[PDB]
């Protein structure tokens, strides 16, 4: 029951889905062929981690995803990768030609080639489901498939599902490791067409993992598995609530509740601790109290962007680990005195604790030292309105000389869609401006 | 109270149903619209090559006429 | 995969293109035999962009040679890699162009553009997946500018939704003395700007100057100024031939490189350039960016720039690589266009270019290859207000309607690079 079904889109998405799937596997205690020795029950069950994972008879333990590329060359290392055998060949979906960068060619030129087979096998996913919660989507703002297939897709899921939640992780692009000049058209885009068809989305900046990896743990260069092996423990942080069953676990539909006040503001900020090397954490052990501090250091957040400047609308810690209320209630009240914490006055400031007692995994030779407890904050600022601020500017600079926009007429645009994302991203900021306002 | 109570759901699914038919429209008329689009820009690019070859034959019969004089 | 079908026409085309297989067969280990001998599985692993496999485990080049004589393409069959190209791909007439554009685009050319387009659809149809062609020609001749530009077109006919590459000889006095090559090269400009997604400048004047004033070399040769050719091409399709994030593809690249649909005149550059008779990565980045290092006649610091591709092959510190392109926009942000943010890419490969540790492929859109199209229209009206020797085109069946027209248009390009150049953010 409950399950919850990932569909992993373009290089970001599938690559990511590689972190998150392997972390997931080591979490459970499932090898590569899927054998999990220390569930009892063969061919199916309703344990907890059932929500992201199916079981055939012979005992192998099926991830609940879908991995989609216009490109088969990603997708092709997962097919002869480590853990090939955990997924069906049916759930690697891939095509011969990407969408080369353009939100057209993903949305309407290439990608409508491949969507009905890809809704075909995501039909086949929910059909083994007897209680489907939602989706989970990743995928990358500034790719062609990142952006204009994950957009489709997200339109035809609200047509073929109703408003069955789908929740997003995007990946929000950074110069450092860019491969495309025009990602800030791809970014609003996608950003403009997925907004009404998206209950809650997970904004990752790649900025904001290149430099922690830089920083805390002394990676020179990251690569894409450095930011994906972090990004990974943040989407297992978010999602051991569905995989994970305690006492003190909260449902992370519990703390949707408190994220989304309003349909259009459903994009939370996540803050990770502790990102620490196996270096700098030999003989170091980090408590409660300091890991619930380093989520209120903005250089720790996954969105680059200042909440001291901005206002609080919800704020939630997710702990694994080691980890007890009496602990966490004062490392809170000692942060209450201490940091700059201001909420819009028409929400209430407490904070809203889940606690899993299984302790954060690392993937073996990583870089991230194994700790004892981790927490993720998940909070609700105006202030993430800056990575939509930043993102839109770059379109302006851009739209206004028409740079570029003739690799989307040619593939069937027109203007009027740039604008009409433009001016939903205008609103979107200015909603973010109204709801920081104080009531009268 | 009862009436109340079945017009709330019928309500909810009327605005459920509303919504699906709304996303299914919006989506087909862009599809519809991208598809026309993107033919008549294939279209105006290939009338112009069959512009130029029409004027490749205009310039070589030109010669022929010369080369009887 | 992601195939490409390469054509070289004319006789410069067949020289630069037999000289680029040369260069990559050797770097993806392939033998003149078509045999592979290499020890690095990354030869290998892209390799069917520009290869095809055939019975015994052979790699045949997917290349296509197109002239109106047989006097190159003969030579390039008696070459070192002569016969590892495919026997039938040979498309060759007898009468020639004589350095006439109206013969290479309608009189001769014209005669024999079926017959290539034959070889052009039997390549297109073996191919899983074809992202469009590359060509290698002249644009001062016959047969590469005007046979050249006529196949652009009657491929781009049939594959209207493929990407049109082309590696395009500027002429230069210093060169060739073919007086209506001015005549020939404008001609071509009107067609390069309408049926082609990008054009690689490759500038026989900057050749010239580079091995006469750099190289030291009084008396260059064609086979000095192709040496630069050919390792401009490879540095150039390093990210298409060999794994890698950034541009691999000729679509992609085209997004990243083409701000607007005329403007895809590219201004090559490579480093380091030096002559018979250790290099850092601060110097390697300064390099390729002055304008002794560029591959078209044009200084850069007379433009601003509206796209970069940058390539860096060799062994190196990434995080260095990173810095000094940083550094090198910062230093210079006056000469970027503010318009389009983040508009250098960076790329890195393992594998260096035969005899060098490390190197540098300089791939910019700068306003300033007007320059270069500055040059070509001088020489271009300097003949055409007295109307010389057009009779020798009027009497193909062209009128001076055409050559007015080919030479607004390529005024209006240098118009429309002055138009962007002068653009401003606020
Ligand atoms: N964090 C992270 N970002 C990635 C990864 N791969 C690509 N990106 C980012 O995604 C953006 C480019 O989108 P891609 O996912 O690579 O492209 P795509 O979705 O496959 O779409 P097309 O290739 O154009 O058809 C860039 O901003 C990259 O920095 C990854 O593995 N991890
Ligand atoms: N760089 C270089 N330029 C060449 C070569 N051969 C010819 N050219 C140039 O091309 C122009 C003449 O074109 P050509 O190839 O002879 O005409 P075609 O054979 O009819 O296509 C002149 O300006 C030459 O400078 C060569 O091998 N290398
Ligand atoms: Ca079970
Ligand atoms: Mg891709
Ligand atoms: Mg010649």
């Amino acid at each position: 029951m409950r399950e919850c079904i990932s569909i992993h889109v373009g290089q970001a998405g599938v690559q990511i889905g590689n972190a998150c799937w392997e972390l997931y596997c080591l979490e459970h205690g499932i090898q590569p062929d899927g054998q999990m020795p220390s569930d009892k029950t063969i061919g199916g069950g309703d344990d907890s981690f059932n929500t992201f994972f199916s079981e055939t008879g012979a005992g192998k333990h099926v991830p609940r995803a879908v991995f989609v590329d216009l490109e088969p060359t990603v997708i092709d290392e997962v097919r002869t990768g480590t853990y090939r055998q955990l997924f069906h060949p049916e759930q690697l979906i891939t095509g011969k030609e990407d969408a080369a960068n353009n939100y057209a060619r993903g949305h309407y030129t290439i990608g409508k080639e491949i969507i009905d087979l890809v809704l075909d096998r995501i039909r086949k996913l929910a059909d083994q489901c007897t209680g489907l919660q939602g989706f989970l989507v990743f995928h990358s703002f500034g790719g062609g498939t990142g952006s204009g297939f994950t957009s489709l897709l997200m339109e035809r899921l609200s047509v073929d599902y109703g408003k069955k939640s789908k929740l997003e992780f995007s990946i929000y692009p950074a110069p450092q490791v860019s491969t495309a000049v025009v990602e800030p058209y791809n970014s609003i885009l996608t950003t403009h067409t997925t907004l009404e068809h998206s209950d809650c989305a997970f904004m990752v900046d790649n900025e904001a993992i290149y430099d922690i990896c830089r920083r805390n743990l002394d990676i020179e260069r990251p690569t894409y598995t450095n930011l994906n092996r972090l990004i990974s423990q943040i989407v297992s942080s978010i999602t051991a609530s569905l995989r994970f069953d305690g006492a003190l676990n909260v449902d992370l539909t519990e703390f949707q509740t408190n994220l989304v006040p309003y349909p259009r503001i459903h994009f939370p900020l996540a803050t990770y601790a502790p990102v620490i090397s196996a270096e700098k954490a030999y003989h170091e052990q980090l408590s409660v109290a300091e890991i619930t501090n380093a989520c209120f250091e903005p250089a720790n957040q996954m969105v680059k962007c200042d909440p001291r400047h901005g206002k609080y609308m919800a704020c939630c810690l997710l702990y694994r680990g080691d980890v007890v209320p009496k602990d966490v209630n004062a490392a809170i009240a000692t942060i209450k005195t201490k940091r700059s914490i201001q909420f819009v006055d028409w929400c209430p400031t407490g904070f809203k604790v889940g606690i899993n007692y299984q302790p954060p995994t690392v993937v073996p030779g990583g870089d991230l030292a194994k700790v004892q407890r981790a927490v993720c904050m998940l909070s609700n600022t105006t202030a993430i309105a800056e990575a939509w601020a930043r993102l839109d500017h770059k379109f302006d600079l851009m739209y206004a000389k028409r740079a570029f926009v003739h690799w989307y007429v040619g593939e069937g645009m027109e203007e009027g869609e740039f604008s009409e994302a433009r001016e939903d991203m205008a609103a979107l900021e200015k909603d973010y401006e109204e709801v920081g306002v104080d009531s009268v | 109270k009862r009436e109340h109570e079945r017009e709330v759901i019928q309500k909810a699914i009327e605005e459920n149903n509303n919504f699906i038919k709304m996303a299914k429209e919006k989506l087909a008329q862009k599809m519809e619209s991208n598809k026309e689009n993107r033919e008549a820009h294939l279209a105006a690019m290939l009338e112009r090559l069959q512009e130029k070859d029409k004027h490749a034959e205009e310039v070589r019969k030109n010669k022929e006429l010369k080369e009887e004089a | 995969m992601r195939e490409i079908v390469h054509i070289q026409a004319g006789q410069c085309g067949n020289q630069i293109g037999a000289k680029f297989w040369e260069v990559i067969s050797d770097e993806h280990g392939i033998d003149p035999t078509g045999s592979y001998h290499g020890d690095s599985d990354l030869q290998l692993e892209r390799i069917n962009v520009y290869y095809n496999e055939a019975t015994g485990n052979k790699y045949v080049p997917r290349a296509i040679l197109v002239d109106l004589e047989p006097g190159t393409m003969d030579s390039v069959r008696s070459g070192p890699f002569g016969q590892i190209f495919r026997p039938d791909n040979f498309v060759f007439g007898q009468s020639g162009a004589g350095n006439n554009w109206a013969k290479g685009h309608y009189t001769e050319g014209a005669e024999l553009v079926d017959s290539v387009l034959d070889v052009v659809r039997k390549e297109s149809e073996s191919c899983d997946c074809l992202q469009g062609f590359q060509l290698t020609h002249s644009l001062g001749g016959g047969t590469g500018s005007g046979m050249g530009t006529l196949l652009i077109s009657k491929i781009r006919e049939e594959y209207p939704d493929r990407i049109m590459n082309t590696f395009s000889v500027m002429p230069s006095p210093k060169v060739s003395d073919t007086v209506v090559e001015p005549y020939n090269a404008t001609l071509s400009v009107h067609q390069l700007v309408e049926n082609t997604d990008e054009t690689y400048c490759i500038d026989n004047e900057a050749l010239y100057d580079i091995c006469f004033r750099t190289l030291k070399l009084t008396t260059p040769t064609y086979g000095d100024l192709n040496h630069l050719v050919s390792a401009t091409m490879s540095g150039v399709t390093t990210c298409l031939r060999f794994p890698g994030q950034l541009n691999a593809d000729l679509r992609k690249l085209a997004v990243n490189m083409v701000p607007f649909p005329r403007l895809h005149f590219f201004m090559p550059g490579f480093a380091p350039l030096t002559s018979r008779g250790a290099l850092t990565v601060p110097e390697l980045t300064q390099q390729m960016f002055d304008s002794k290092n560029m591959m078209a006649a044009c200084d850069p610091r007379h433009g601003r720039y509206l796209t970069v591709a940058a390539i860096f092959r060799g062994r190196m510190s990434m995080k260095e690589v990173d810095e000094q392109m940083l550094n090198v926009q910062n230093k210079n942000s006056s000469y970027f266009v503010e318009w389009i943010p983040n508009n250098v890419k960076t790329a890195v490969c393992d594998i260096p270019p035969r005899g060098l540790k490390m190197s540098a492929t300089f791939i910019g859109n700068s306003t300033a290859i007007q320059e270069l199209f500055k040059r070509i229209s001088e020489q271009f009206t300097a003949m055409f207000r007295r109307k010389a020797f057009l009779h020798w085109y009027t009497g193909e069946g062209m009128d001076e309607m055409e050559f007015t027209e080919a030479e607004s248009n390529m005024n209006d390009l240098v118009s429309e690079y002055q138009q962007y150049q002068d653009a401003t953010a606020d």
